[PDB]
């Protein structure tokens, strides 16, 4: 029933918890990206939420069982509004364009040290149009 | 393995591509290039010939990519091979075939029987000294119990078959190396002193002697063939045995420095004899020739015949595929070719051109001038695989599973990869012939997409052509024009009936530029930057004509007259670019624009499209112009001056002042990023006093 796009947006977010590889998220996997989020959870907690969701048992979330509780999820069109919605937090500029200017700033707002100049240059080739402002449309293509 | 593989070659790329390599650790000693080459080989043809596997196949690619950037394109193919190779050694079953080298065939010449048995001798002498040292003592009779033995007597005194004993392991350690080939000699020096010529042992302190660097090689190889004639004996012995699998039956590279200890020790002590005695050992081979200029073994040609011949089958295919959409059955065996072909083709030729750019441009012209160099008939069948790729690409978007904007950003860098080498000195007809075919192709092909938009506007086959054209052909056309602006090969490479194509080209986009569509809004980038190659940086003259009559190498003037009446050249720069305004239309027109200033709601495309083109032919000519050079004027192709610059610059600047109240602009951000090179070339203490009013309108 899903689209075979959404499974393959389903595969990237199971593997953004599964860092090892090995198409299992363990409690101790799932509980460093809650502490990366600011969360402390107990690991009596996330034993709780694995169990739940862990139809087979095995105590380690598989694709198959990750897919069940998506569908669980009524996140039919929530991607693309997170998507917009990224869209629009990130132009802080507000122009509906987000441009170069604002780069600088947001790269500090996530933390990340990727050099100023090669952020200019990627978004040399992230604007395919080109617009040296990145707009909804440059902004989807990219993501 | 493919992914240790893909992470080693691309942190380690520096190592292998370099000549120098990394610092501190070196460079490749040509025998980890030769592995990295048949590994690259191996992989390719086994992928090539490999049923579609998805993880597999994007697991592949990047290792083949790695391995490519590491490789040096200027790979120099040795055409040396190894000394029997043990492939076989690390063979499925049983992991390890320790087949020592056959020497029963080979003898021992009769000159080396004075080394044998003075390496005989000094064996006997230490084995003496260990035990006597040991508290062994010569007696007549062997007794254990008071460690009494007879043969401590000299070697003279020692009995044939005790002679015999030592002199055993040195013929066959002689033979092994003499059947592998090992040239030993032995200088005047020994034949001199040969010539020259209980008992107390004193036998060589041999430990200072050390050997060559090469000689420790040698060592090592013979080192490994005594350990191979052990394990092999041992294996036969465990065979014998029925079981009992020995831990040191591990091969040679597997085994720890202890367990090599005896047996690098026996390899240092004899060839340390052998250059004791004076005997010279060396290689067992001559080195016949080095064929350097042939481009045959160059690397990047043997990969770009692979890369020419499988486009080629390719392009065939896609005819067997077009001669059978006639039919009913698009299922084929060749599903798997195609799948290879848009998974690791094409992105294959896009990272070994990414990392190659400066390989294939300049043949070692300046840049890294320990080497770089790239062959002139590789380069213009670099131009043939982008002529073939240009066709290849050609009405096929369909058949392409959306890859055909990767095969648009594969053939754009080539386009930028090429180079002009071939047309100016030495170029192969066909080739030539070939790809200006393949431009002039493109000519015909964006006009009768024109002529049927103005046949039928609505908007199929026909529909998804005109979008292929509008997002392929025109901007790779004018990316072609951009690195030949770049490389300032333009007035050389442009030639010959080139110019007719490119006033053909050259009317098609601007009646392209003059119409209005969907479509044209769609590709208002690509027209805005393809007429601005054209109209400030570009190679010809097509506005300026009254002074182009006397450019020598204007097109007229380059061939006569005779031809020119005879083909179908139109006798008049009017007549072949009769669409194009002239310099005095043209910024006439800029100049109304400046006080006329119209809303974008009406007129767009023109304040979208009108300065780029301004920003590259016009600065063609702004270094090229008199300005730069007082001599060689009224040869020049036109006259422009900077102050024309300061003129037609007052005048952008200007309305772009006017621009920011229009929505600010995605498009006015156009021109302002196609005009920071064209600033940056303009002189900038003119930029400053001139600038005051683009900070405050900028900081708004
Ligand atoms: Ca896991
Ligand atoms: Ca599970
Ligand atoms: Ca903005
Ligand atoms: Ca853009």
């Amino acid at each position: 029933q899903l689209t075979e796009e959404q499974i393959a947006e389903f595969k990237e977010a199971f593997s953004l918890f599964d860092k090892d590889g090995d198409g299992t998220i363990t409690t101790k996997e799932l509980g460093t990206v809650m502490r990366s989020l600011g969360q402390n959870p107990t690991e009596a907690e996330l034993q709780d939420m694995i169990n739940e969701v862990d139809a087979d048992g095995n105590g380690t979330i598989d694709f198959p069982e990750f897919l069940t509780m998506m569908a669980r999820k009524m996140k039919d069109t929530d991607s693309e509004e997170e998507i917009r919605e990224a869209f629009r937090v990130f132009d802080k500029d507000g122009n509906g364009y987000i441009s170069a200017a604002e780069l600088r700033h947001v790269m500090t707002n996530l933390g990340e040290k990727l050099t100023d100049e090669e952020v200019d240059e990627m978004i040399r080739e992230a604007d395919i149009d080109g617009d040296g402002q990145v707009n909804y449309e440059e902004f989807v293509q990219m993501m | 393995p493919l992914k240790l593989l893909t992470n080693h070659y691309e942190r380690c790329w520096k190592y292998y591509c370099l000549p120098g390599g990394w610092g501190n650790f070196g460079a490749a000693s040509e025998e980890e290039l030769h592995l990295s080459r048949k590994l690259f080989w191996g992989i390719f043809d086994a992928l090539s010939q490999k049923k579609y596997e998805q993880e597999l196949f994007k697991l592949a690619l990047p290792c083949l990519s790695a391995v490519a950037g590491a490789l040096p394109p200027d790979y120099m193919e040795s055409n040396y091979v190894s000394m029997m190779e043990k492939q076989s050694s690390m063979d499925s079953e049983g992991n390890f075939n320790p087949q020592p080298v056959d020497t029963s065939n080979i003898t021992i010449p009769e000159k080396l029987e004075y080394f044998i048995n003075k390496y005989a001798e000094h064996s006997h002498d230490k084995w003496s000294m260990d035990k006597l040292a040991n508290g062994w003592i010569y007696g007549e009779i062997y007794s254990d119990s008071s460690k009494v033995q007879p043969l401590m007597k000299p070697y003279k005194l020692l009995s044939e078959k005790e002679k015999e004993i030592y002199r055993w392991p040195i013929k066959e350690s002689l033979k092994t190396m003499l059947a592998w080939g090992w040239r030993i000699e032995r200088t005047r020096e020994g034949d001199s002193m040969a010539l020259y010529n209980g008992y107390s042992p004193r036998a060589i302190d041999m430990s200072n002697v050390t050997l060559s660097r090469d000689l420790h090689a040698m060592a090592e190889m013979m080192a490994e063939n005594y350990h191979n004639i052990w394990a092999k004996k041992k294996k036969m012995e465990l065979e014998s045995k029925g079981g009992g699998n020995h831990p040191l039956l591990v091969p040679y590279d597997t085994l720890t420095a202890k367990e090599k200890a005896k047996d690098r020790e026996k390899a240092q002590d004899i060839l340390k004899f052998l250059q004791i005695n004076g005997y010279a050992v060396s290689r067992g081979f001559k080195d016949l020739e080095l064929d350097t200029p042939s481009i045959e073994k160059r690397f990047a040609y043997s990969f770009l015949q692979q890369l020419i011949r499988y486009v080629d089958e390719a392009h065939q295919y896609i005819l067997e595929f077009d001669g059978g959409s006639r039919g009913k059955g698009e299922h084929f065996p060749y599903e798997q070719e195609i799948k290879f072909f848009a998974k690791v083709v094409l992105p294959l030729i896009d990272q070994y051109f990414k990392n190659h750019r400066l390989y294939f441009l300049s043949a070692a012209s300046r840049p890294l001038c320990s080497g770089g160099h790239a062959s002139n008939k590789e380069k213009e069948m670099v131009t043939s695989l982008f002529c073939k790729l240009g066709v290849l690409v050609r009405h096929r978007i369909s058949l392409f599973g959306n890859d055909a904007t990767s095969i648009v950003n594969c053939l754009h860098i080539l386009g930028q990869t090429l180079d002009a080498r071939t047309v100016m000195k030495t170029g192969l007809e066909s080739v030539k012939s070939a790809l200006r075919a393949f431009l002039d192709n493109a000519a015909e092909d964006l006009e009768k997409t024109m002529e049927n938009l103005k046949q039928g506007q609505f908007t199929k086959g026909v529909t998804q052509i005109i979008n292929y054209t509008t997002v392929a052909l025109l901007p790779m056309l004018s990316s072609l024009f951009e690195h030949i602006g770049q490389h300032q090969f333009g007035e050389d490479l442009i030639l010959e009936d080139v110019q007719v194509s490119c006033y053909r080209i050259l009317t098609s986009l601007y009646a392209l530029g003059t119409s209005k569509s969907i479509y044209v809004e769609r590709q208002r980038s690509a027209l805005g930057e393809c007429l601005a190659a054209f109209a400030g940086a570009f190679p010809v003259a097509f506005l300026e004509t009254h002074l182009d009559k006397h450019n020598i190498y204007s097109i007229y003037n380059t061939k006569s007259s005779r031809e020119r009446a005879a083909l179908s050249l139109p006798t008049n720069v009017e007549d072949v670019c009769p669409n194009i305004p002239s310099l005095e239309k043209l910024m006439e027109e800029i100049v109304e624009l400046a006080e006329s200033g119209i809303r974008y709601t009406q007129m767009p495309h023109v304040m979208e499209v009108i300065l780029p083109m301004l920003c590259s032919y016009m600065s063609r000519w702004w270094e090229h112009g008199p300005e730069n050079n007082p001599e060689r004027a009224e040869m020049c192709c036109t006259a422009l001056n900077s102050e024309h610059m300061n003129t037609l610059l007052g005048n952008i600047l200007k309305i772009i002042y006017n621009n920011l109240g229009i929505d600010e602009g995605a498009w006015m951000k156009r021109l302002a990023v196609f005009s920071q090179p064209i600033i940056n070339k303009v002189k900038p203490q003119l930029l400053k006093t001139h600038f005051l009013p683009l900070m405050e309108k900028l900081k708004k």
